[PDB]
């Protein structure tokens, strides 16, 4: 053939989709003047409330945590009793996220006009007007942007977000997405006195992180990720799944999240019905032979041999499992049999900074660069489950060899880190 | 014209410390029942919001640590009998208290009325929850003037009246934009051994007290701060005509007038003690109890009857001191109005050296809370440096008649 | 030529768009039992205040807000003082959502199970797990559904979720997406006395659409529109139109959302920003000429003309202007020198449904098909501000004569529509 | 055991009235001072949640959409003597108080105390806010037994006691899934001339108030509704032995039994009041003042010591009547209570057709409000439909003694 390879040629570069580039990221680093220690965080609950029955499950609660003294509160939980204003969950609000952007503009040389798609989630605080028609009147973006404000959909909406500006870049070509993952902790604090509404009183603090996404292949030399797959999976249809992480209000009248007992066995159970999707996706065919060499001999000889899971540690070099708590890292871990280095940047990550709660794959992406591990051509897996029981998971390439200098929020406390944790804080 | 609007807050320091334990001195744990309530008045406090204030409070804890800890418990080796605390240096935080004032600062500095000083300081103590009270509250009072009041409640087991005010000037420092020197805690504190099974008489051995450690009077207290001027000083150096002396002549006879003028109220006051903020006593330590606490007898005519310049005299040179002693005893002790009165010599403390931006404090008086019913005089320095101030802690019943029985030489 | 012309039908055919075609939507009518008359209102309204000023400026509001006796209130607000509770506010959303959906699978034959994008918008209200998790609890949705939950981005919402919903069918072929947009007047109840913040009390009313997109050509005999453009214009740049439509808390700690008295000169504003945008898409070059030829003689000929933009009349047949009160269609009818005939699905929307905030649209559309006037080929202008004031608007094109029995929110009332709504309504 | 949680509703017409003015007539305009509280008791209330019994109220108010109107009045600018009120037709609604009672309510009933019609209907009126105030209110209190009382308070403007009576059972035939009769509305009222000036003496002339429909009496009233049995009742017909009389004796022979009592504790009550619920009387119209209104004296001996047969033959003979005369007056008129004791004919009223689903009421008993202090007696039908209950509405000096004087005749 020498004249009709034109027309292959043509029905394969206008069906191949375009890629979407990771430039960079900027992840905020929450100052030493908001942080809450243990003993802190105890005296201040110890003073609010009356019942001892209460404050003894807190400590052990706070203590079997797997959280440190770094991490850090807003401006309103300091205060004893704390202050949930709207102003004051505002006013954190444009401090999260516009020192996450103002980092991300000055790293990349990103103009505001050049910002086309522009995706905002945070879970429970969503004021009117948006997070992104505030982050549009703070920056000054254009009138035609395409902006998203996608709230109440838990811990898992990052990958959300990257999957919906993913989603975006596809149908308009040559543009730059903002993607920005925050939680605001001044209206999640919990006033009353149930159990399962304090867990989340010991877990969330304060953090954000803005992405800038890309199509375009001039930002293909500067970029630092190629996003590869997002792979979402909706557990919602359960019952038990559902109310897992159910925002309610006790008998009292104070609204808060609720988490349940189960959650657990349930988080195990979203993510092996995630595997069962990425495993096909990312896993090389030299051993993905465990469905047709070993399933064949079966059902006829004996159902059920020793198990032998597929090894997702020759699929991929970093895992950035989210930091829930560290039960969940516990489990996740015992489920894709993962070694202790590889649970490290989500172990630290729940401990320097805690429950961030959209935005903790940033953090143990920031710790994976800023240890020198980020080497070119490594691919990451950011697992992240939510409300509902979203269980979104999406897989990075590394294209440039990250340099150790990283300007992140690790520089100032990465030679400390990754410290020794033990499983009880006494007292 | 009261205080109201309390807002408490916390202010940790900046740097994890770590499992770090302060130990404590056998002179910390002497005066672990008493506590410090010091007022620093200020004329104009704009530009200083609580946010303005409360920054330099993380850099100042970072190198102050056993401040923002709490106090805790160690276990005996053998039969627990003793248990000897520590400062466990978790950051718990010091105590920020935001209050306001509607009455103008003006009018209530020269009011001469008792309870000005438990107003603006938060009157807590290392209390019913030990193991869970601050030892340090800092309130923030504004008033309708603008002026700023600074009161600091500070626990008297962490640290000296020496060593608080210098732990809150390099607080001052570190917000005016200068640099504080070095805070010094290297030596670590360490018990002794004496063999002291009797207590001195310059203290009152009370009962045992185990999870609050405040000895209660019964009566009400009250905290009289009244000034002595330059002139009426003066006229207290005519008494030494051909006589030498080695009184100092701003403390003794000020003490001593305090002294006989509560002498002719109570009965038979025969013998004080002097609580002496000595300079060279101090080592180099910055949160240590470096008294000097001894008493001083009559020893001959009564104390009612004579006049000041016999009395500073003899509280000159007959100290009979106590200071190795007062820390050598096992059980607790009552310093600050326990058995005797009480003559402090609070007056080479850098009490106005708290100069927040460039601004010298108007009027500095330092109360304390925990004294016994016996009395506590507070010989502190004024403004201009030349004339002093007394805070006398005495029970109500005899507050108003101190106002009469010293009005006669106050003039 | 005649062998080499598979070039021009590979590079032409597949950079062409997928068509979105609109199948079918349902409105939820809601009952009888909870409509809230005009003296219903200003007694409930009586009882509680203490303030007999707050009672004769809603009096006000009230009588010339364009309103009628129809209007919907969820029962909360019936009532004395109301009871805005959470458990309440769900209740509402299993509602108004569960009995559109309900309306939207019986009538085009709908499987759960065929649902592959899930787009719910609801400005103010949003659970922890969100309303697309809800709906995907309910009707046990699939694990791998793109589900998306646009919250606190006002009434233009419902354009943006079209959008979104467009913009998603173009990567996934042979998809149907659900598109929900209501409003949850329970939590929305400002519970205060300030004057600014008492107008959403006297125009916001229960209400929820259920709408059905496919990018399935099989779907284009049986679905009523092709959707041509959507217009997306944020005016949150200015700082002016960023706080027109702002949720505060007022000195007493009550939250709601405060109107300003600059909206209809910043609606106007944001209306012909949209205008040069949609204008070069829709009208006719016919009358495009004024912008080719008559913007020449201007520092030409005269500086000073008459006042003439081009008419949308021969761009448009139908016009579904957002209902939101009665000086804003007042004043965004003028702009567009509409006749009464043309502002009357919006009149008539507002007297009978009153501001339903994101579904007004729809409602609007459903009257314009209830009356049997939407013909095969007629294009239908769709333009919906909000907060932040992103001015959304959207142009489809009827594919099929609906016949007049709809069995829409319509059918029980439409035989004595068109209303003469008066100026002030007597009192 | 008092009655709790009170929550306030609405109930509106399910469609639109639109501008109606509903016109009064003359005689609706004399009993407007008046109030019925009527009380429903159930056995069971389970199975009738406050929406099940709320949703029929909807299609029930579409029929009688004066209920569910606001009392307007209408401006003449002539002379401004003259304002005529009317029902505007606004759907504003009934309201609905849920309460909970955490008492028994078989206890309760057999309590005879004088209050439980006033802690079970909503004590309201036609107000001081008189253009904003609701005609109907309806209360629904759940008891700790699982017993359910509905107690309607009704406004004698709108209807009368069977016009009221009826327009509660055309709900609970909705409510049953039965078709109600069809409501008659539609011959509309007008008003009447003819000049009386001079009321007739079965009323009294209060004065002349314009926005408080109210008369307080300033001695408070209550409803001690007791029990008139089987075996009282035909007691009651061995005095008429050797002749033969036109007394009902079921009304005048009850009526004149408490007529006897309440003229032997007060000195002389010589003239008293019938306001019969006459069914000969009624036209077709559902909301309706057609009462029988007219006046009984003595005309000789004093009533206080006589027998009652001679009382009961007095009242069946000798009443003069004028209920054209109080609905031709122009003043406010004041019937029930206000020149007379009046005694009340609602015995051939349904109250028991209140039959929710299959369950007919266990005890009805109905009260009022708005009665002048001479007094009214409310004569009822019974469960079984044989005895009677007379609800009497006394100043409360006097239930003390009517207890004490009706006991020895009824046993
Ligand atoms: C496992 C831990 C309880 C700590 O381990 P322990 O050893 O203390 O557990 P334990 O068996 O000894 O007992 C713990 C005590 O706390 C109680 N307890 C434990 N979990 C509870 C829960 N969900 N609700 C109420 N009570 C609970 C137990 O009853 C018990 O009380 P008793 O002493 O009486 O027996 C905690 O670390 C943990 O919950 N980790 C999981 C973190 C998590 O759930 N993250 C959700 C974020 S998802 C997200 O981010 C999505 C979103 O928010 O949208
Ligand atoms: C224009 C109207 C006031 C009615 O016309 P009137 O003839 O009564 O106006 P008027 O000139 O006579 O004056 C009315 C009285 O109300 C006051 N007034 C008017 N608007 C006010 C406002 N936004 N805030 C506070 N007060 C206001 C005026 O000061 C005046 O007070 P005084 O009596 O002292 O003179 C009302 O219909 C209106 O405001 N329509 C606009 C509705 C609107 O804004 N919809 C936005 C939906 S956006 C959305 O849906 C997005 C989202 O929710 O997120």
């Amino acid at each position: 053939s020498a004249f009709l390879v034109v027309f292959v040629g043509t029905v394969y570069v206008m069906s191949r989709p375009r890629p979407v580039y990771l430039v960079d990221y900027a992840c905020y680093k929450p100052p030493a003047s908001c942080r809450v220690p243990f003993a802190t965080f105890m005296e201040h609950t110890r003073l609010i409330s009356d019942d001892d029955k209460s404050v003894r499950f807190q400590t052990r609660i706070l203590e079997r945590s797997g959280l440190g003294e770094d991490t850090c509160l807003p401006p309103a939980n300091h205060y004893i009793p704390p202050n949930p204003s709207m102003e004051a969950s505002r006013a954190e609000a444009q401090l999260v996220i516009f020192s996450a952007i103002d980092d991300l503009v000055r790293r990349t040389g990103l103009k505001p006009k050049d910002i086309d798609i522009l995706v905002v989630n945070c879970s429970l605080f969503s004021p009117t007007p948006s997070l992104s028609a505030m982050i549009i009147n703070k920056y000054k973006l254009r009138s035609n942007i395409r902006s998203f404000n996608l709230s109440g959909m838990g811990a898992s909406a990052g990958l959300i977000s990257i999957d919906l500006a993913r989603d975006m870049l596809q149908v308009h070509p040559n543009s730059n997405a903002l993607v920005v993952s925050t939680e605001i902790i001044t209206p999640n604090f919990y006033q009353g006195s149930r159990r399962d509404m304090l867990l989340p009183n010991c877990l969330f603090r304060m953090g954000a992180a803005a992405i800038l996404l890309s199509n375009r292949r001039r930002e293909a030399r500067r970029a630092k990720y190629r996003l590869v797959h997002v792979v979402r999976t909706h557990k919602g249809a359960d019952d038990r799944a559902y109310r897992c992480v159910y925002e309610e209000e006790d008998e009292q009248g104070f609204s808060g999240i609720s988490l349940s007992k189960e959650l657990m066995a349930i988080a195990g159970d979203a993510l092996k019905s995630n595997i069962t999707t990425i495993g096909p996706l990312v896993l090389p065919m030299s051993e993905q032979l465990l469905f047709f060499f070993r399933l064949v001999g079966r059902k006829l000889v004996n159902k059920g041999w020793r198990p032998y899971i597929p090894d997702f540690k020759l699929a991929f070099e970093h895992f950035c499992i989210h930091a829930g708590g560290r039960a969940v890292i516990d489990e996740l871990q015992k489920n894709l049999q993962l070694s202790p280095r590889h649970v490290e940047a989500s172990r630290m990550t729940l401990h320097r900074f805690g429950n961030t709660s959209s935005s903790s794959l940033w953090y143990e992406l920031a710790y994976i660069e800023a240890k020198g591990r980020m080497r070119r051509g490594d691919r990451v897996w950011q697992i992240g489950f939510g409300s509902g029981f979203k269980c979104n998971s999406a897989v990075w390439k590394c294209l440039r060899s990250i340099k150790t200098p990283t300007n992140g929020p690790w520089d100032d406390c990465i030679h400390r880190y990754p410290v020794d944790v033990p499983e009880v804080v006494k007292l | 014209g009261a205080v109201h609007g309390h807002r408490l807050s916390t202010v940790v320091p900046s740097s994890v410390t770590g499992e770090v334990d302060y130990a404590l001195a056998d002179a910390d744990l002497a005066f672990k029942l008493h506590y410090l309530r010091g007022v620093y008045y200020y004329r104009s406090g704009d530009g200083l919001a609580t946010k303005v204030l409360k920054d330099p409070m993380f850099p100042w804890l970072d190198d102050h640590f056993p401040v923002a800890g709490r106090v805790r418990r160690a276990e005996a080796e053998g039969d627990g009998a003793p248990r000897r605390p520590y400062i466990k240096c978790n950051d718990c935080g010091v105590r920020i208290v935001e209050a306001r004032c509607d009455r103008d600062m003006a009018e209530w500095i020269r009011d001469a009325a008792p309870g000005r000083i438990r107003q603006l300081c938060y009157d807590k103590v290392l209390g019913p929850e030990l193991f869970f009270s601050p030892l340090l509250y800092v309130q923030i009072t504004n008033f309708k003037c603008g002026g700023l009041a600074l009161g600091f409640s500070w626990a008297h087991l962490i640290g000296d009246i020496p060593s608080a005010a210098t732990c809150f000037n390099k607080w001052a420092q570190i917000l005016s934009g200068k640099k504080p020197e070095a805070t010094v805690l290297t030596p670590p504190n360490q018990p002794l051994q004496g063999q002291s099974p009797a207590a001195p008489r310059s203290v009152k051995q009370v009962g045992p007290m185990e999870d609050l450690w405040l000895v209660p009077a019964g009566r009400d207290m009250a905290c009289y701060s009244f000034h002595v001027s330059d002139a009426v000083l003066k006229k207290l150096h005519q008494q030494q005509n051909g006589r030498q002396d080695a009184a100092a002549g701003t403390f003794e006879l000020v003490s001593a007038l305090v002294w006989q003028a509560v002498a002719k109220i109570r009965g038979d006051v025969d013998t004080v003690t002097v609580v002496r903020a000595d300079a060279a006593a101090r080592s180099g330590k910055s949160l240590a109890n470096e008294m000097k606490v001894g008493y001083v007898e009559s020893a001959g005519s009564s104390p009612a009857k004579t006049d000041v310049a016999e009395l500073a005299a003899l509280l000159a040179k007959n100290v009979v001191d106590e200071t190795a002693a007062v820390a050598a005893f096992q059980g607790d002790v009552l310093v600050y109005g326990g058995a005797n009165l009480t003559l402090v010599d609070m007056e080479q403390v850098d009490l106005y050296g708290l100069e927040i931006k460039g601004q010298r404090p108007v009027y500095v008086e330092y109360g304390m809370d925990g004294v016994g019913d016996e009395g506590a005089v507070l010989v502190q320095p004024d403004a201009d440096g030349r004339g002093r101030l007394v805070t006398v802690v005495l029970p109500g019943d005899e507050i108003d008649s101190l106002r009469a029985a010293l009005g006669s030489a106050l003039h």
